[PDB]
C-alpha cells in the first residue's frame, strides 16, 4: 500500500528479471525499449503488458507512443500511482 | 489517393494490431483449457507470436487494418468457444510432413518445379 | 446463462441447423442460427458445365417437390433462347409442378406434427407419397430426382397407362385429408401448441422480402402465380388462401387449403392436355428421337453437338423469381453466351425465412422455437448451398 | 367502416382524411425548403398535390379508396410516412448534382 | 382470388354454447376424432413382404450399369466418347484404341458408382446403344473398391441381364 | 417466328422506359445507364459512394415503393480492375414491377452496407463477404458464413482451384481431424467445349 516509487522500479525490474527477452546486463535504469534495446515492438507489448499486469491497470498503447526510458515507466507510475513519494 | 478502410498511416493501424496481440495473449490460457489443449501453453503463446509474424512484408494499412479485422474475427469464433481442438489444431499442421528447402532433398524427391 | 449447441442432430434440427442458444432457466436471450452445415457450394459448380449439366443440381436443392425446380430452369432458360414450348409440355409441367407441391406440403404437414409429436399421420401419408413416387418412376425411372422437366420441356412422353389411375388416385385421397380433418384441424392440443406463436407484423415481412403461405398467413396477399400466370396458370382455375392472425395455426389451414387447390388444378390439367411435341422443334435445342437420328444426318449432328457442347445461349445476366410452394425462388443467370454459366447464385425462400427466426426467436420458449421452424416449410438443402 | 384491417402490422386509425390532410401539409412543409432545382421535388409536388385534391375529391373513407385506385389507403398514410421522412431525407442529398465520377469503359461493357 | 382462412365468428346461441362447453369439458370431438384412429385397425397393413414380394417398377427403371453387345455378340461399344462428355459427374473414363480387326474399341472403360448420380444421361446418349441403366438396384458392397467398375465388370452386368435389358428396351423404345 | 418463339412484350418495355427517364431525372447524381431488354427486365447503374442514399429513396415511393431486397446477386470479373459487379435486385409490390440496380468495388473499398436499411442484408453480407471479401461499411458482425472455422480462403473469387487448396481428413494418432493438401484422384477432366466461329453477329465486340 505505501507505494514507494524506488520500490516500485525494483518490482518492474523484476518483472523484467522474470521476463525472458531482455539480457540481465542488458537491463537498466534507463535504456529504451524500442530506441535502445533491441527487443522488437511485440516485446514491447510483452513487457508493457505484463508490467501492467503487476500494476493491475490497462495502460494504453498511447503511453507505448511515449514510454521511452523506463525511467519514464517509473515516472508515469508517479503520475498513475499518483502517490510519488 | 482511394480512401481507407479505417487506418491511415501505419500507427493508426500499428494502434490496432498490438491490440490484437494481447487480444489473443491473454486469451490463450482460456483456449488452452476450454479445450484442454496438450501442447504447453507457451507453445500457444509462441504460435501468437508466429501469426504474426508471417504478415511481417504488410505495408498497405488497408491491409494491416483488413488483416486485424479477420484476425479478430477469427478470435471471435475462438473465445466464443466455437471451433473445435481440430481447428485450433489446424494452425499446426503436425500430422503433416516437414518440409526440407534444401535444393538437394528437393531434387532427391520429385519431379517437382 | 448456458451456452448451448443443438443440432445438427437433433430429429428437429433437421441435420442441418446448429442454433447455438445462450438460454436463462428455459426462456430464450442469445440464440443465433449458424448455417453452412450443408453448404454444397453449387455456385461455382454450375459455372464449369453445360446448361444441360445444370440440370440435376436443382433437384438436388429442393429435395421433395422437384419437377418445380427444373421448371424453375426451363423458364430461366428459355427467356434467354426466347423459345416458347408445345402447350402438352406446359400442361405437363403445371400437372407435375402441382403433385410436387402435394409432395412438398404433405412432407411439411407431417413433419410438422412429427416435432408437434402427432406421429401418425406421417404413417397416415408416406403411404400415399410412395404411391405418387410410383408416378415419377412411372415417367422417369426414377422414383426422385426426377429429370423429367427440361430447357426444351421435356425428356419424354407420358406413358399410356397412367392418365386412370392417376385419377384413381386422386379418387379417393380427400378422404385421405379428411381422416387429417378429424384430427389436428379441430384437436384441441394442437391449438395450444400452435396457436399466438411467432406472428409477424406485415412490414418485417416485406423488409426480409418473405414470400408464399408465409405472406399469406399474416396477411399480405403477394402471389407468383395470379400476378404473373407464367404458365398455364391463366388458364387455371383455383383460389388463394389468406392468414388472418398470422398464426402457425392459420399458415397451416392455408397449405391444407392449398393442397384441396391442387385438388381443384390437377382435376383441370387431367382435363385439358393436347396433343403435341413435349419438346422444341428446333434440333439446336431440343434432341432428335433414336428412330430419327439413326438415318437423317443433320439430326444426328446436333444430336451429337448439343450431347457435345450443346446448344449456346446468347450473351446475358439475369434474375428470375419462381412460385415455389415455399416462396419466391432464385434463378440469377450470368452468362457469356458460351454453354457454361459465368456464374450462378440461388436465392433459396427459406433463406430469408431463417434470417427472420431469430426475431421470432427470442422472449420464446424453447417449445416456441420448435413449432417455429415447422412453421416455415423449411427444408434447409436450398437454404446454404 | 370495415370492422378488421386484415393485415398483421397495420392497425385503424379512424379519421383517415384527416391524419392524411396532415401528411399532406408536412411532406408539402418539408419540399418547400428543398430547392426548387432538384428533380425530385416538382414531382413529389404533383404527388402531394394531386393526391391532396384526390382525398377532397371524395368524402367518406369508403369510396376514398377507389377514388385513388388503391385498396385500403389506411395503409398509404404509412406509406405517406416514409414518403415523409423520404422527403426529410431529400434536404441532406441537396439539390442534385447531374452524375459523379464515370466508370471505365471496361465497366457495363457486356459481354465481358 | 384470394381466400381468407378461419376468421368465421361462433354463434353466441345458448344450444351451440352449451354444446361448445360441453366439448369444453367432457372432450366429445377428441374421442370422435380419436374413434377415427380406431379405424385404421380395422383396415388391412400396407407393408410388402420383403424380400419374398417386391415393389413395382416401370420398365423405364434406372439402376445398375451394364455394357452390351450385338446379336451377333460383339460389343455394341464404339467408343464414341460422348457418354464420356455428359456424366454430369464425369464418373466415366474412356481410353478407345484400334482393334487389331482394326474397329475403334475400348480398351478401359470404367465407371465408379461412387460418383454416378444415376440421371441414366448415357442410357439416351448413346448413338451406338452400347451401355444401359440396367434394372437391378441391390448390390450394396462391403468395400468401396467393389463399387469402382472396370469395363470387364460392366460386360459380366451385360452378361447377366442381357435378356431382361434387351426385354425392356423392347418396352420402351418409342418413346425415345 | 411464334410456335418456339416467345413474344416480345413492347407495352412492358414502353412503361418501364418512361419510368426509367423518369428516376434518369430523380437521381442525376449516381443514377447512370438505363438499359431495358425486350425481357421486359430494367436496370440501372449506380457509384459505390452512392450505394446507400439512392437505396433508401428506393424503398420510399414515387411511383415505385422499392420494398424487399429480395437479392444482392454477386458477380466477379478479374478483368476490369473494379472486379466486383454487386447487384441489387428488386420489386415494388405495389406496381408489380422489377428492376437490377448494380455497381462495382475493388478489394479495399468499404462498400456501404445497406443492413440499417434493409438488415436482409445480413446475410448477403457475410456471404458475400466471405466467398469474396468485399468489405462493408458497418455491419454488427463480419464472422463468416458457410465457410468453416479456421478458412482461409475466398471461393467465388473466380480465383485457386475448385476443389480449392484444403481437403480435410480424420487422422489417428492427432486422433482429429486436420486439414490436408489436396491430392485428387483422376482430377476435374475439364473439357473445352469453346466453339471457334461467332453464331451470333448481331453481338461480337468489334476487333477495333
Ligand atoms: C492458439 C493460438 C492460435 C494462433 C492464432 C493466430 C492469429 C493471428 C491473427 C493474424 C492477424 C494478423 O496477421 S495482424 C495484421 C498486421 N500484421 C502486419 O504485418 C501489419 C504491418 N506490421 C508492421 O509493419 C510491423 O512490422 C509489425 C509487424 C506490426 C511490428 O510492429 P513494430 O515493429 O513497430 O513493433
Ligand atoms: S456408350 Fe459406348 S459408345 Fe457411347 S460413349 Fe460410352 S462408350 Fe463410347
Ligand atoms: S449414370 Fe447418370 S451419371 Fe452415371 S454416367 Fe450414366 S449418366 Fe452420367
Amino acid at each position: 500500500p505505501p507505494l514507494t516509487l524506488e520500490g516500485i522500479q525494483d518490482r518492474v525490474l523484476y518483472v523484467l528479471k522474470l521476463y525472458d527477452k531482455i539480457d540481465p546486463e542488458k537491463l537498466s535504469v534507463n535504456s529504451h525499449f524500442m530506441k535502445d534495446l533491441g527487443l522488437d515492438s511485440l516485446d514491447q507489448v510483452e513487457i508493457i503488458m505484463a508490467m501492467e499486469d503487476e500494476f493491475g491497470f490497462e495502460i494504453p498503447d498511447i503511453d507505448a507512443e511515449k514510454l521511452m526510458c523506463p525511467q519514464e515507466i517509473v515516472d508515469y507510475i508517479a503520475d498513475k500511482k499518483d502517490v510519488y513519494e | 489517393f482511394v480512401k481507407p478502410i479505417f487506418s491511415r498511416d501505419m500507427n493508426e493501424a500499428k494502434r490496432r494490431v498490438r491490440e490484437l496481440y494481447r487480444a489473443w495473449y491473454r486469451e490463450v490460457p482460456n483456449t488452452v483449457h476450454q479445450f484442454q489443449l496438450d501442447i504447453t501453453v507457451k507453445m500457444g503463446r509462441d504460435k501468437v507470436r508466429e501469426m504474426f509474424m508471417k504478415n511481417a512484408h504488410v505495408t498497405d494499412p488497408r491491409v494491416v487494418d483488413l488483416l486485424v479485422i479477420k484476425g479478430k474475427i477469427e478470435l471471435e469464433e475462438t473465445i466464443k468457444v466455437w471451433k473445435q481442438r481440430t481447428h485450433v489444431m489446424r494452425f499446426f499442421h503436425e500430422t503433416e510432413a516437414p518440409r526440407p528447402k534444401d535444393f538437394l532433398s528437393k531434387f532427391y524427391v520429385g519431379h517437382d518445379p | 446463462n448456458i451456452t448451448l449447441n443443438f443440432g445438427p442432430q437433433h430429429p428437429a434440427a433437421h441435420g442441418v441447423l446448429r442454433l447455438v442458444m445462450e438460454l436463462s432457466g428455459e426462456m430464450v436471450r442469445k440464440c443465433d442460427p449458424h448455417i453452412g452445415l450443408l453448404h454444397r457450394g453449387t455456385e461455382k459448380l454450375i459455372e464449369y458445365k453445360t446448361y444441360l449439366q445444370a440440370l440435376p443440381y436443382f433437384d438436388r436443392l429442393d429435395y421433395v417437390s422437384m419437377m418445380c425446380n427444373e421448371q424453375a430452369y426451363s423458364l430461366a432458360v428459355e427467356k434467354l433462347l426466347n423459345i416458347r414450348p408445345p402447350p402438352r409440355a406446359q400442361w405437363i409441367r403445371v400437372l407435375f409442378g402441382e403433385i410436387t407441391r402435394l409432395l412438398n406440403h404433405i412432407m411439411a404437414v407431417t413433419t410438422h406434427a412429427l416435432d408437434l409429436g402427432a406421429m401418425t399421420p406421417f404413417f397416415w401419408l408416406f403411404e400415399e407419397r410412395e404411391k405418387m413416387f410410383e408416378f415419377y418412376e412411372r415417367v422417369s425411372g426414377a422414383r426422385m430426382h426426377a429429370a423429367y422437366i427440361r430447357p426444351g420441356g421435356v425428356h419424354q412422353d407420358l406413358p399410356l397407362g397412367l392418365m386412370d389411375d392417376i385419377y384413381q388416385f386422386s379418387k379417393n385421397f380427400s378422404l385421405r385429408l379428411d381422416e387429417l380433418e378429424e384430427l389436428l384441424t379441430n384437436n384441441r392440443i394442437w391449438r395450444n401448441r400452435t396457436i399466438d406463436i411467432g406472428v409477424v407484423t406485415a412490414e418485417e415481412a416485406l423488409n426480409y422480402g418473405f414470400s408464399g403461405v408465409m405472406l399469406r398467413g399474416s396477411g399480405i396477399q403477394w402471389d407468383l402465380r395470379k400476378t404473373q400466370p407464367y404458365d398455364v396458370y391463366d388458364q387455371v382455375e383455383f383460389d388463394v388462401p389468406v392468414g388472418s392472425r398470422g398464426d402457425c395455426y392459420d399458415r397451416y389451414l392455408c397449405r391444407v387449403e392449398e393442397m384441396r387447390q391442387s385438388l381443384r388444378i390437377i382435376a383441370q390439367c387431367l382435363n385439358k392436355m393436347p396433343p403435341g411435341e413435349i419438346k422444341v422443334d428446333d434440333a439446336k435445342v431440343s434432341p432428335p428421337k433414336r428412330a430419327e437420328m439413326k438415318t437423317s444426318m443433320e439430326s444426328l449432328i446436333h444430336h451429337f453437338k448439343l450431347y457435345t457442347e450443346g446448344y449456346q445461349v446468347p450473351p446475358g445476366a439475369t434474375y428470375t423469381a419462381i412460385e415455389a410452394p415455399k416462396g419466391e425462388f432464385g434463378v440469377y443467370l450470368v452468362s457469356d453466351g458460351s454453354s457454361r454459366p459465368y456464374r450462378c447464385k440461388i436465392k433459396a425462400p427459406g433463406f430469408a425465412h431463417l434470417a427472420g427466426l431469430d426475431k421470432m426467436s427470442k422472449g420464446h420458449m424453447l417449445a416456441d422455437v420448435v413449432a417455429i421452424i415447422g412453421t416455415q416449410d423449411i427444408v434447409f438443402g436450398e437454404v446454404d448451398r | 367502416l370495415k370492422k378488421t384491417t386484415g393485415l398483421v402490422g397495420l392497425a385503424v386509425c379512424n379519421t383517415p382524411h384527416e391524419r392524411l390532410r396532415i401528411l399532406y401539409t408536412k411532406i408539402l412543409d418539408v419540399l418547400e425548403e428543398i430547392p426548387k432545382n432538384a428533380a425530385y421535388r416538382k414531382y413529389t409536388e404533383q404527388i402531394t398535390n394531386e393526391k391532396l385534391a384526390m382525398v377532397k375529391a371524395e368524402p367518406d373513407v369508403k369510396k376514398l379508396e377507389d377514388q385513388l385506385q388503391g385498396g385500403q389507403l389506411e395503409e398509404v398514410i404509412l406509406q405517406a410516412e416514409h414518403e415523409l421522412n423520404l422527403a426529410r431525407k431529400m434536404r441532406e442529398w441537396k439539390l442534385w448534382e447531374p452524375l459523379v465520377e464515370e466508370p471505365p469503359a471496361d465497366q457495363w461493357k457486356w459481354p465481358i | 382470388t384470394y381466400k381468407y382462412v378461419n376468421m368465421q365468428d361462433p354463434e353466441m346461441d345458448m344450444k351451440s354454447v352449451t354444446d361448445r362447453a360441453a366439448r369444453t369439458l367432457l372432450w366429445t370431438e377428441l374421442f370422435r376424432g380419436l374413434g377415427m384412429t380406431l379405424s385404421y385397425l380395422f383396415r388391412e397393413p400396407a407393408t410388402i413382404n420383403y424380400p419374398f414380394e417386391k415393389g413395382p417398377l416401370s420398365p423405364r427403371f434406372r439402376g445398375e450399369h451394364a455394357l452390351r453387345r450385338y446379336p451377333s455378340g460383339e460389343e455394341r461399344c464404339i467408343a464414341c466418347k460422348l457418354c464420356e462428355a455428359i456424366c454430369p459427374a464425369q464418373a466415366i473414363t474412356i481410353e478407345a484404341e484400334p482393334r487389331a480387326d482394326g474397329s475403334r474399341r475400348t480398351t478401359r472403360y470404367d465407371i465408379d458408382m461412387t460418383k454416378c448420380i444415376y440421371c441414366g444421361f448415357c442410357q439416351e446418349a448413346c448413338p451406338v446403344d452400347a451401355i444401359v441403366e440396367g434394372p437391378n438396384f441391390e448390390f450394396s458392397t462391403e468395400t468401396h473398391e467393389e463399387l469402382l467398375y472396370n469395363k470387364e465388370k460392366l460386360l459380366n452386368n451385360g452378361d447377366k441381364w442381357e435378356a431382361e435389358i434387351a426385354a425392356n428396351i423392347q418396352a420402351d423404345y418409342l418413346y425415345r | 417466328t411464334r410456335p418456339t418463339v416467345r413474344p416480345r412484350n413492347d407495352v412492358a418495355h414502353k412503361q418501364l422506359s418512361a419510368f426509367g427517364e423518369y428516376v434518369a431525372e430523380i437521381l442525376p447524381k449516381y443514377v447512370q445507364q438505363v438499359q431495358v431488354s425486350c425481357f421486359n427486365e430494367l436496370e440501372v447503374c449506380i457509384h459505390p459512394d452512392g450505394v446507400i442514399p439512392v437505396l433508401t429513396f428506393l424503398r420510399d415511393h414515387t411511383n415505385a415503393q422499392f420494398k424487399s431486397l429480395v437479392d444482392l446477386t454477386a458477380v466477379d470479373v478479374p478483368t476490369r480492375q473494379n472486379r466486383f459487379e454487386i447487384v441489387y435486385n428488386l420489386l415494388s409490390l405495389r406496381f408489380n414491377s422489377r428492376i437490377r440496380v448494380k455497381t462495382y468495388t475493388d478489394e479495399l473499398t468499404p462498400i456501404e452496407s445497406a443492413v440499417s436499411v434493409f438488415k436482409a442484408a445480413n446475410w448477403y453480407e457475410r456471404e458475400i463477404w466471405d466467398m469474396f471479401g468485399v468489405f462493408f461499411a458497418n455491419h454488427p458482425d463480419l464472422r463468416r458464413i458457410l465457410t468453416d472455422y479456421g478458412f482461409e480462403g475466398h471461393p467465388f473469387r473466380k480465383d485457386f482451384p475448385l476443389s480449392g487448396y484444403v481437403e480435410l481428413r480424420y487422422d489417428d494418432e492427432v486422433k482429429r481431424v486436420v486439414a490436408e493438401p489436396v491430392e485428387l484422384a483422376q482430377e476435374f477432366r475439364k473439357f473445352d467445349l469453346n466453339s471457334p466461329w461467332e453464331a451470333f453477329p448481331v453481338y461480337r465486340q468489334p476487333p477495333e
